[PDB]
């Protein structure tokens, strides 16, 4: 049950300079990427819990140099039912 | 100011609050040629630097010179990623 | 029938957040989400009446440090002709 | 048979408001129509007096809770309707 | 390769800085993404530098026509990225 | 700023007053792997470190940009506790 | 061995919603509670360095709901002779 | 997982009446008290998710009558790592 | 069901005064005292529900002549729960 | 006779950041903790002067950042008295 970090921002390059940066910046597996509509993207990662806290610190600041940015959180643990009901990722 | 081959990512839990959210990285000295040939030495990425990429990374006292990276406490940081190396008119590393 | 909780959130990282912080209070099941487009996504957790209450009560103050949150509804009995025709997990 | 729908911009207001339209009603529930953008559209069938008795059950109890954009009531739509739009009773 | 991304809230503004992307510089359009809301994205895709001059030749072609969200150049994207997003150059 | 394992403790009593409660410790830098091999270099604490812990020491001008470390003549500090240290993407180093 | 994490509450009500948010919040294992008299309880958690901190700075936040929080640290890594003579778990 | 229920007061007989009262309001179990030192007494049930936070609200009108009520607070489902490790009267 | 009062005091004296005031104004039974820590003690006295309505306010009455009363309360049935669980005397 | 230091702490926290960073600044033995009650506890190091003087110092700067810290001593040569009659670990 690898952590869970996500960067949600309304452009779209916010969204890779983030998933890049973040990828650069620690271990991590970068999962996809979920269009919520209205120009919304939101980059999904996840993997060991001390490396989605710097990428998710890091991405932040790497794309606030682009501008917007609407929300960043991180879950260390998610619950058995959130990886099986929702496309996170680890869904057996 | 020193050739530079990113080898790998460090990750600190517990660091001085001053440098979160800054990017850790892993370089060791390199030929004009891309064989990394010296010991591994950390600094702090202000360019975007990725692993695999072949970097200047300036040293001391004036590594802060950097906007993210000012009264910070860091003594090497990232300032470039090159492109090419010449040697009397001949190219020795592209990108 | 078993009850129903949503939360809609202008942001993919409000309903994470709002999943987790929710099935972790009580003993409900998430089923899924629903995307409108516009960036407006909302989920969607059945159980306990009590449970729901409960739950979705934990979501809003969850939700709330992150995304602006659009409605938070509780539903004890929904109609049986309703779980027919909408994605509410109880879909026979 | 006649038509009756309510729109709310928010998934949640559709849903309260589709409860008590088939809890206040002997109607049914054809589904829901979401037209991008976040505004998400109800649609029930039924008689007359039904309708027009449930959807005012759909605005009274939506407005609680959401953004109601419209409401609207059709005693009998012309044929042509339910051949294109996707309204359930289409043959 | 390097990497280059313009994003308008307007179809011809992603056209033109395209096109002014590719007479440019030596660089290669491959497509683009439609984040919707209307926002659309350009990305293009050579060397470094081409890339850096090709945008900034872009984004001042799509200054005349309207806004223009952003502009960026990543010199060389991780290979995990590549694999997993519509940047083209996918394995 | 160097990988470093520490290995001991240095202890004085007759010294500058102004960093009197300052924390001496003993590192040595190690490779990538953990394995300390290299010279022992002295700095002072500003996160807690301890024994046996893997650290980032940053050194010169630019190791007195820490609260508690300021003005005080201190060229080595440490700065940061290791959690895993990545290589081309294959962990070599864990906590 | 683990690290650390404590909250020290001085109300037991402040502490238990303390000690529930943080393995709620992480991979953790939660040891028991020492009592230092006089009103003033301690929570003590243990695990990897970054889980306790996530999940500290989320007790510490669910916790200042109910009460006051008297502290709130966290150790990476405690010398080997402090296992030794206080109840950190791990004690041999 | 049985709710929790919880009532810190800081007198004896604040407590009493409290626990009480919350035997009598709702079909909860009454497990025992916890004195943590310096006069602060807390009374600790567990029961049903909706019966605790009923018995609660029930109970905190009589200890405010009679009483300095220090804290009021419900855990809806308590994570097993609690039950397991701390006297909350669950334990296995 | 044997009634059940009790009185707390911040100081030992005012509990001896008030208690032997109880026990000789009418037919209860003094059970024990307890000590919460911080200087607060609980006398307890059972007996039918005249007596201690009788007692209490005799002890009231005579302790408020020494110390500070904290708090003075009768209960005239203790759920059955309350007497098994906490040391009221009356534990089967 | 080995050296004695002290620190004493109003919270918990405060001793056990306290007790490790004077371990970790020399060569001391942590000998055990000593709880007054009232929250108050106190940390007891033993070992050779030079070494104690800068655990001591260190202990101090190391508890400040969580707070309180009440007071900070040191004996170095503490009477065969003291020892065989206090819980100071070197008592025979």
């Amino acid at each position: 049950a690898d952590a869970l970090g996500m960067i949600e921002v309304r452009g779209f390059v916010g969204m890779v300079e983030a998933a890049d940066a973040m990828v650069k910046a620690a271990k991590v597996e970068l999962i996809g990427y979920e269009k919520t509509g209205g120009g919304y993207v939101t980059a999904v990662v996840r993997g060991d819990v001390a490396a989605v806290k710097a990428a998710t610190e890091a991405g932040q600041r790497a794309a606030e140099r682009v501008g917007e940015v609407v929300a960043v959180h991180v879950i260390p643990r998610p619950h058995v039912n959130v990886d099986a009901a929702l496309p996170l990722g680890r869904t057996p | 100011m020193v050739l530079g081959k990113v080898v790998g990512t460090v990750v600190a839990s517990r660091k001085e609050p001053r440098i979160e959210g800054l990017s850790l990285l892993l370089v060791r000295a390199c030929d004009p040629d891309g064989t990394p040939t010296g010991g591994a030495v950390v600094c702090a990425d202000a360019v975007g630097a990725g692993v695999g990429e072949v970097v200047l990374y300036a040293s001391g006292s004036s590594a802060r010179q950097t906007e993210v990276t000012n009264n910070r406490p860091v003594d090497a940081t990232i300032m470039a990623i090159v492109d090419l190396v010449e040697m009397g008119g001949d190219v020795r590393f592209r990108k």
